[PDB]
């Protein structure tokens, strides 16, 4: 029904839907090259484009009983990734953008019903940029860093811990440490430093304060 | 694949259909 | 066991110790007085101090069913709080005393096991000072600030937590918007935050940040 | 004895003396 779907083409907006249904009579290789690469450049996508990615590989696990629309997806993807530093230089939007569009598909996209292992090693590589001292700077990437640990944060903690630490130990460093830290930004960082310390809950008193 | 990530999950979920 | 009597003259030692065993016999105005005095000037002492008041009223009501003792010192501690700005002026330290000396009669002097409610607001009056800007520039109050967060922030809160949320969003505040907080200022600000967050509970995490890390 | 803390806290003791 719903999936936010008219920020595509409308004529990708024919192939898209058909390929939630059947797989087998849909180029997968398009697919997967279509949805990476305007989900760079759509920020509301970057965050629905998860439900959209599992529900086909559901279907060519029922249709062709296989995944090759998740290898291609995913080997898109890795490409992406392993470039980023080169996307942070060219852009911001494009950079936030990519982690925004990483999370998303952790978060809904699973082996057997249970997360890959295979991205919490990157999303973690994702956060630890956004809260280096540059990053922390620019208030398009402390929302975006903010935003996943929001939503994701509960279960890569389960995943690995200690790096989860260590994410969080950048964070009360850069908020003692940093002379210049974006007002708002200050602002963001609090609340989440609160909300996992709260067991990734916000308690009552706190959202009136930040609301 | 040689280290890809599509490489890394098949065997997640050919590990997980195995008992 | 340990009251920490030591810090006092030989001849006031006695008067204490003897005030443990025979409250009836003993001057227990001169007594009161003699203990506020100390605990005023003694920070090691202003702590342990609830726990010596606390066995003398225990004595005293189960050896003559009275609270005379505790009444003279409660009329002599008020007397104390009612000018606490004044004493804010005049020294740090001995503000600071007056504070640590009122939170630890808070926790440890109860009431037929239960905390006094005639104190409740008058130590959320003391905290609510602590945290003003005026008062987070000085290091030393802040230090004294979490120390009663950390020995009676869960007692409180339940005692009231209106006044509890209130109190902590001005620490938020003050994070937010206060310029000048010592380095520490800022460091022992995070972990109490952090502290209440986690339900007066320190995380593995947290501890380690705050009790192993080292500054350069 | 209007506002008085030693009173505030008598009346505490005697409220509970009330079983």
């Amino acid at each position: 029904e719903d999936y936010k779907i008219q920020s595509f083409d409308l004529e990708t907006q024919k192939l898209l839907k058909t390929a939630l249904k059947d797989p087998g009579s849909v180029d997968l290789e398009k697919v997967s090259s279509v949805i990476v690469d305007q989900s760079l450049k759509d920020q509301v996508f970057s965050r629905e484009a998860g439900r959209i990615c599992y529900t086909i590989v559901q279907a060519e696990a029922k249709q062709t009983n296989g995944s090759v629309f998740r290898r291609n997806l995913l080997n898109r993807l890795q490409q992406e990734f392993k470039a980023r530093e080169e996307t942070r230089k060219r852009s911001t939007q494009e950079w936030v953008c990519l982690v925004s569009f990483i999370c998303n598909i952790f978060d809904y996209l699973k082996v057997n019903n249970m997360p890959m292992v295979a991205l919490v090693h990157p999303v973690y590589d994702c956060l630890f940029r956004l809260a280096q001292s540059d990053a922390l700077k620019n208030e398009e990437e402390v929302d975006c860093l903010v935003l996943q640990l929001h939503r994701i944060g509960d279960q890569l903690e389960k995943m690995n811990v200690q790096l989860m630490d260590e994410l969080f130990n950048l964070l009360r460093d850069g908020f003692l440490l940093q002379e210049d830290l974006s007002s708002m930004g200050r602002l963001l960082l609090l609340e989440i430093l609160e909300f996992r310390a709260g067991g990734w809950k916000l308690s009552d008193t706190a959202q009136k304060y930040y609301y | 694949a040689t280290d890809s990530w599509a490489q890394a999950v098949d065997e997640q979920e050919a590990a997980a259909e195995s008992i």
